[PDB]
């Protein structure tokens, strides 16, 4: 084939991989710190500590909570009809109107709160024999007296209370949902001044269900020059149902249907700035990114989010061993 | 790892190579030289990614969930409701935990593998040609130019062209 | 040896592993379409649409749900002392006696339907000084007006509705789950003309524990003539204990017990067909084949079924890589 | 897969091969036949099998649970039922994604495993009477008539027989 | 080179590893008995039987329930200001004081159970008109009538029974937690005997809350002589905030407050002997080491413990396969 | 496993070698002898107790929790509480099974590869000097004294100091 190769040598070829002087230790099935050429963390653990404003629509409570803003409480008018994503409830939010409870006011904020409106009609109740709009100067509005702008304070008319019974038929094809409440006087001497038999009595009802509250008097502390305390409750009409509101002393009416709503809707409760930049996932330590799989900012979360975990740090190799060739 | 390749018959890699994964360095009749591989390179580097992108699949969304925060004391329904939480806080952990546990073996074995194929592709390539060493280096038994160590590395060389100049280098000698 | 053993030829011999022309796509740590020789699907996802009536004791609600079996309005009269290892709640079940409601349906419901029995035992409650058996146009039974089988309406005996004080014994081996009610009628007129006393009162009680409800005067909807309403109340007396029922008006009194059980019945809304065939895993949506270790069908089940998953396909390599030599 | 025969130095299968998973093709002095092996395609097959096995061990039975499914709108406690049903559905649905995965990644490994292994049990058997030509082929150096071929495939194949002629063939030649 | 002067031969090397006559099965991904040199077990499966009363503080109920010992029934007043990280509730335990039954036991036990202290306060109380100490043969105070160490049984005093109307601020830094109750009476003449009025009614009330509970007059189970019953209720005001008790009829009054700690305390009801050893991790059925990972002794547990698992065994193969010289 | 050396081409265990657990059997001119091979071994045993340590690695401790035990019927609430804690049970114990069955699949195959690793290592080291019989064992062809044998053992093993005794030996014979 070829002639003489006079010469006659030979050559060496060596396979190797590269090594990094830096590195980064990982955890393995057999070690738990091995060092590799790269790694990427996979817990997100730090906020913006601002709520992004988009794309989601937070509605700032502002100095309201959400049961005030549903209720009416003057100091809460603005949210009216107003609507949310995530509603973002202050630590400085606070009441001042008429001294209320709300019985399972869990289950009220949640309800309202994931249906995401507070879109009110006003239905035509008519109350024959009570005088309406009764108010008190503990929920001032303006320079008067005032009560929530949702709810009816019925009184006697002259020396009477007759025994009311209106009804409200469920039309739509909606439900409605109507906040009403019993008002519990301090003494004796207030529930006749005011309901003049001794001893009110609230039913509601659908063909569904009933309530029945009969008040409770007797001196609660002094809330804003008052004793007394007024409790609040709820009621969903179906469609074809129909409300029977019956009463003979210490309703506090409704004025008319909140309606609901099925959608993402829910309420956070934060201290956080609200911003303009645009972000899925919020906690309520501010808006946090959702490119890594798991996260240490918070268990509470609203949006595409990852999930949350108690490590602050994962780190996946994405290179190979490190096996650096000089000394330490 | 599983291979012994990495951190084992090759006995460290090189902070010198900084153009690929893997790779080779050589000596022969025209002088030294090194050069990446690019295809066991690239194959590392496309598991790896893979691996990768799967652990960033969608992140689940969701909307209204329960309270995970409270203020009074409750009882029998608040304590369910912190146990709920604090069992699932807990299940997501340990699936955090194992799955970069599980990952990151997989990925120091992988690579481990990766250099041993290169290694065993080379060897399968040399044929009669060459002796192992046994520390991931081949001596190759004849004239070697840089065209020559070209074509190993580009997966041309052709052993026949050069087995009887290899054969009678490496065995006959005297003995 | 042999001498000159000569016949310098060579062979090649290959090794080679098959492949399919078709092949599968499956998931993989590192790839998520690698295509396979085989593969097998792991998420069970197609109900036979029927529910079958074999290996558990499937009762069919008909058009009576759980509670008004065990009740007994008159057109549920079938389901007397009937068992079940599921009882089918149907769609269209609709009730057709006195207007009731339970507070707390919900358990009540789980209560019975987990107990999986509804065998009834009389005991002989003397109720001195009232009329028994009362009933109503709106729970017709045949002809007549009638009631609720299990429960007794007692009403006034000419002029008079006196402190009913009873006792009923657990001296049996097994707990007792009384079904009682309290009658709240319309009309302050319509509480005098039944029970005399302007307000009624209801205590149940076992040393364990005590109930006392107050009824409720005052309209509520129209149904199926009436503006009345009775609520259901239960109460399970353990052995050794005794029930003490106590009333002054207003009380449907209780005929005897349901004996209650432990069990793996439990009950399920559903729509589907029952059909003759075998099958452990039921779904609303009709049974299921337990053989794959994972369902997409749907997440309410009974019996030994798959885990729902929220895939609906998820296959598992049964098969080598494919690697085809073309691909025909 | 991490041993880099199939779809590796193999380089691709033989839609032909129908009697079995891995296997033989040679060409010799009656000519050119196929043959599959079926040590090698009972143990992929058994593994396989037994990994299918225990993902098919026991559906656990449940009966009277929660409910999941609710018509009216009640708050609090209905809020909680809906969570620990989608907290549990998330769970299971990230074991079963997570459990094929891991298991499709383990069945292309070990059935690359197989056919390597026996690659290398054939080499073994060959000794110094073939070289491998680097593509699952090994090219004999000496005669090699139908039996034996049967001999290096039923694995009784003695190298000894053959030595020297392979070794005459293999070495000797001009260099 | 080296020259070898006479012998010509070989040698035979072979490598090979250890095989041990005994081996153990261990499950796999592909085989679920596969015989491995040694293995280990990560389950523990046993209890030593007796509860170790360290590390923790492990108070014994003896036959004291926590809520009896919480309201002072005379057989627990060994209880007094008490500790506790765990207390023990025995099978045994029994009460033997007023017959009382408490609304929402379930949480009140709970409450108190991971407050951990029963660190009672006495605070002045002044009840002007009425009769306090009452007490009952039922709950023998040594030879005497008596009743609960921390609450107070308020009567008439001659002839009148007057609106109970006290204050009690929070002016500390810490939650109080206050037990207090109503006393249902028997017979409309028990009613009046005690309180005169015909109808009680206890208001106890905060600035963020209130409850008023009417009594229920009515025949129960003869419990200790008695079938009247008192019912247990609790309220905690927070620093700052004040109580007002308000009634004017069969309250039971509080004799001060409990002070409500943050803790790890728990309950656990088992009959396993304390006995002094150390262990971390409790079960009901005794103490169980924590050095394996899962545990099958009981679901419920206080401490480092093992995660409870269904399966009773699982080894961990700690070493190669066993491929033995002649059997196994 | 992966690997095929254990239960695979060594074809079984030495139930006589309690010094370690792999090693050497020989047959010399000198005689016949056995030694375990410490590092294979501690490498088998470091891995094998970082994955037990892991697996031990800190019970989380919970105090007051769930009632998980009830003696009256209470329905809705109740119904909760026992679905919660069976649910938080069958995820734990799927995660156990899980976690075991991995690991020893794991085990089996690192031990498989430490076997295997241990092979090519003295395969290496021997060169052109011997030739594998297939069943773990070199054939060493040249006079190997017990000095020689502890040389391969103890790693210092120069191929060239017999070169060409062993090339003679194995090549040269008549063919
Ligand atoms: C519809 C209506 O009645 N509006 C009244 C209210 C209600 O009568 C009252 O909210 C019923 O609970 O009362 C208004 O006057 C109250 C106000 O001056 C407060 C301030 O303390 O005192 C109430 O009387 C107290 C009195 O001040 C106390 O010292 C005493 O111990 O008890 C009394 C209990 O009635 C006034 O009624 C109000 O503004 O709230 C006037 C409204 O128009
Ligand atoms: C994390 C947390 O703070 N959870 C609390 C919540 C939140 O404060 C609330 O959800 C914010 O919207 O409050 C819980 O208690 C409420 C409950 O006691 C009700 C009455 O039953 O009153 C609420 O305060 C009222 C107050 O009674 C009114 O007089 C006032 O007009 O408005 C206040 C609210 O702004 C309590 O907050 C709750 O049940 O939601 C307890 C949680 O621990
Ligand atoms: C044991 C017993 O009393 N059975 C009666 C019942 C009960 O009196 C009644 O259910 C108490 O709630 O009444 C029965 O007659 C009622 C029936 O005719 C309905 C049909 O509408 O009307 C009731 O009187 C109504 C009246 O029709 C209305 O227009 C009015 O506005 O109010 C009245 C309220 O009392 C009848 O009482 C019955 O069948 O249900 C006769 C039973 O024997
Ligand atoms: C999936 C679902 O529909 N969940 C509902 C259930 C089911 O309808 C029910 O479990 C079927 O057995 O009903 C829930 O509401 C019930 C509740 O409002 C009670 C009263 O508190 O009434 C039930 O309807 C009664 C009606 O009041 C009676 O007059 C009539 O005689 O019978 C009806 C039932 O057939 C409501 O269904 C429930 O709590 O279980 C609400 C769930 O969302
Ligand atoms: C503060 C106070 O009043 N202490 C009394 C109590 C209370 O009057 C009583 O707990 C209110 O529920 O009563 C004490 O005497 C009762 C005791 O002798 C029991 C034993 O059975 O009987 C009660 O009278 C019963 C009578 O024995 C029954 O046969 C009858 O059917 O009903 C009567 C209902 O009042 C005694 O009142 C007591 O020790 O509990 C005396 C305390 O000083
Ligand atoms: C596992 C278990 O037994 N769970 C029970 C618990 C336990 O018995 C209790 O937590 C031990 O502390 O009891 C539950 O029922 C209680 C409830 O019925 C209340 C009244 O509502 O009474 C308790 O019994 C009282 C009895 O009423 C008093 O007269 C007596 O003085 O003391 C008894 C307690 O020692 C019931 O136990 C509970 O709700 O916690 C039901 C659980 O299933
Ligand atoms: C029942 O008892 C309670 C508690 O003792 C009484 O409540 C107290 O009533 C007085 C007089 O109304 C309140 O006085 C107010 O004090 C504020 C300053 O804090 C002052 O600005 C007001 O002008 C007024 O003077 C006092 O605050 C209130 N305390 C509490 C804790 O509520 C109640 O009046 C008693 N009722 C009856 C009918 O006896
Ligand atoms: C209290 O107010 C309610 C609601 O206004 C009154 O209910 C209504 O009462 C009337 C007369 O009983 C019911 O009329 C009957 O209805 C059926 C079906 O339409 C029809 O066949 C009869 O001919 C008659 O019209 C009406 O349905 C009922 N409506 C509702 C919503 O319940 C109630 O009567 C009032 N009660 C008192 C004491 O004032
Ligand atoms: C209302 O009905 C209940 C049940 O019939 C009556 O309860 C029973 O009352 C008697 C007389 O007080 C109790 O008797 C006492 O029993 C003890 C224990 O044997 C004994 O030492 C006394 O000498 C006496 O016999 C009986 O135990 C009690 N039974 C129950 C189940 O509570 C209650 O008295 C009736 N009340 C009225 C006002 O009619
Ligand atoms: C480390 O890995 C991550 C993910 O693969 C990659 O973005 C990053 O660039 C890598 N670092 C280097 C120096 O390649
Ligand atoms: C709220 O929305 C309803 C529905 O369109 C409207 O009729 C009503 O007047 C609105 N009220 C306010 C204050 O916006
Ligand atoms: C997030 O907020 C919580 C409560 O506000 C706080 O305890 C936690 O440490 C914060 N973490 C981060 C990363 O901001
Ligand atoms: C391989 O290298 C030789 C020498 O550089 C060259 O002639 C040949 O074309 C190369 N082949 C490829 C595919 O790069
Ligand atoms: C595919 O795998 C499944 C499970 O091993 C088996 O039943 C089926 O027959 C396989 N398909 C073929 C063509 O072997
Ligand atoms: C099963 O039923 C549910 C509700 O009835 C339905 O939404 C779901 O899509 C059905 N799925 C199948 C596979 O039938
Ligand atoms: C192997 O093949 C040869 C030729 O067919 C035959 O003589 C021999 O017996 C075979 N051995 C086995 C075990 O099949
Ligand atoms: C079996 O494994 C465990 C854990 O590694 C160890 O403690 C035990 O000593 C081993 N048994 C033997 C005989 O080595
Ligand atoms: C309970 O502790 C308080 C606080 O030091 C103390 O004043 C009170 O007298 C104690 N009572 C008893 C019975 O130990
Ligand atoms: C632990 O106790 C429970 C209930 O007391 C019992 O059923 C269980 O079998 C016991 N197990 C052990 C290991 O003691
Ligand atoms: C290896 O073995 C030879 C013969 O025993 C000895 O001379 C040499 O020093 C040994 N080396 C080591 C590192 O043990």
């Amino acid at each position: 084939q070829d002639l003489p190769g006079n010469d006659n040598s030979t050559a060496t070829l060596c396979l190797g991989h590269h090594a990094v002087p830096n590195g980064t230790l990982v955890k393995t099935i057999t070690d738990d710190q091995i060092e590799v050429t790269n790694a990427t963390e996979l817990v997100q653990s730090s906020s913006t500590g601002k709520i992004c404003n988009n794309p989601h629509r937070i509605l700032d409570g502002i100095d309201c909570t959400l049961i005030d803003a549903l209720l009416g409480d003057p100091h809460c008018d603005v949210f009216q009809n107003e609507t949310w994503d995530l509603f973002v409830e202050r630590s400085k939010a606070f009441s001042n109107c008429y001294p209320y409870d709300v019985p399972d006011y869990a289950s009220l904020r949640s309800l309202v709160a994931s249906s995401g409106t507070l879109e009110f009609i006003t239905e035509g109740f008519t109350w024959t024999g009570v005088t309406q709009n009764g108010g008190s100067n503990a929920c001032k509005r303006g320079p008067g007296s005032g009560f929530f702008s949702r709810l009816n304070w019925l009184t006697k008319s002259g020396s009477t209370y007759p025994v009311l019974n209106v009804t409200m038929p469920n039309n739509d094809n909606f439900d409605k949902l109507y906040i009403w409440g019993i008002h519990h006087p301090s003494t004796n001497q207030e529930q006749t001044s005011l309901y003049v038999q001794a001893s009110g009595r609230v039913t509601v009802s659908t063909r569904r269900s009933q309530q029945t509250i009969i008040p409770n008097i007797g001196s609660r502390p002094w809330v804003r020059g008052l004793s007394s305390r007024i409790s609040i409750y709820w009621t969903i009409v179906k469609p074809g149902d129909v409300l029977v509101i019956n009463s003979n002393g210490n309703l506090i009416a409704p004025r008319g249907y909140f309606k609901m709503r099925t959608g993402k809707s829910s309420i956070m409760r934060s201290d956080a700035p609200i911003d303009t930049c645009i972000s899925e996932c919020i906690t309520p330590n501010g808006s946090i990114p959702n490119d890594k799989p798991f996260q240490n900012v918070n268990k509470i979360t609203y949006g595409a989010c990852p999930k949350y975990v108690k490590q602050n740090t994962l780190k996946l190799a994405t290179g190979m061993r490190n096996v650096p060739e000089k000394q330490t | 790892g599983l291979f012994g390749a990495i951190a084992g018959f090759i006995e460290n890699g090189w902070e010198g190579m900084i153009d690929g994964w893997y790779g080779f360095r050589h000596q022969n009749s025209e002088g030294t030289g090194q050069a990446a591989d690019l295809k066991s390179t690239q194959a590392a580097i496309d598991q790896i990614n893979g691996k990768l992108n799967r652990v960033i699949e969608k992140t689940n969304e969701k909307f209204h969930q329960i309270e995970k925060e409270f203020s009074e004391v409750e009882g029998r329904i608040q304590d369910l409701e912190k146990y709920v939480e604090d069992t699932k806080i807990d299940l997501w952990s340990y699936n955090a935990e194992l799955l970069v546990a599980l990952e990151n073996q997989h990925t120091i074995d992988l690579t481990d593998s990766e250099m041993n194929k290169l290694f065993e592709k080379t060897r399968r390539q040399l044929r009669e040609n060459a002796e192992e060493m046994g520390n991931g280096c081949f001596k190759i038994y004849h004239k070697c130019d840089n065209a020559c160590i070209e074509s190993i590395r580009n997966g041309t060389y052709d052993h026949d062209v050069y087995r009887d100049e290899a054969l009678n280098n490496r065995f006959q000698i005297k003995g």
